[PDB]
């Protein structure tokens, strides 16, 4: 379920074509704004646990609002996760 | 204004940090606590006190001499 869920989210890098297009909020908005130049969710496990979010590389003056747009895919997903998008995950 | 971002340059400084969740917000308050105010205090004393102590001085001294002039005035006044 944990992987559904990232994959959601995603992942994104500048030359993926599909900008504004993209399914994944944080993916569209990062690149209609230029938040980053690349961003990836990820579930490492080891026993019993495991690091599970996202890395992401940008400007400086873009940090807050990838965090931004980051933490607030994270808790609509908590919250408010949709139907299909669901199945596209 | 001035934005985080636009402050100012820094190089080589690692910072780590703990969240308030997982520590205690009065470590140990009274152990450590009350030596540093201690230490403080003693650090300041020396340019602290004295002229209040000064005042101090002058307040008491001021209003005696202010009732030892009319009400000790007499005083003598012998014919």
């Amino acid at each position: 379920a944990l992987q559904v869920a990232n994959a959601i989210i995603g992942h994104y890098d500048c030359t993926y074509g599909g900008g504004a297009h993209l399914s994944s909020p944080l993916a569209s908005i990062a690149a209609t704004n230029k938040l980053c130049q690349s961003f990836q969710t990820f579930n490492i496990c080891y026993a019993d646990t495991g690091l599970l979010g996202a890395h992401f590389v940008c400007d400086h003056m873009s940090i807050d609002d990838m965090m931004f747009v980051l933490q607030g895919q994270w808790m609509r997903l908590c919250t408010s996760a949709t139907e299909s998008e669901v199945l596209r995950g | 204004g001035r934005q985080f971002g636009h402050l100012t340059r820094v190089r080589h400084v690692i910072t780590y940090s703990l969240s308030p969740f997982e520590q205690r917000a009065f470590p140990h308050y009274f152990s450590k606590g009350i030596p540093n105010v201690l230490r403080r205090t003693r650090a300041c004393i020396l340019r602290v006190a004295p002229p209040f102590v000064a005042f101090y001085l002058v307040y008491t001294w001021g209003t005696q001499e202010f009732e030892k002039s009319k009400r000790k005035n007499p005083a003598a006044y012998e014919n």
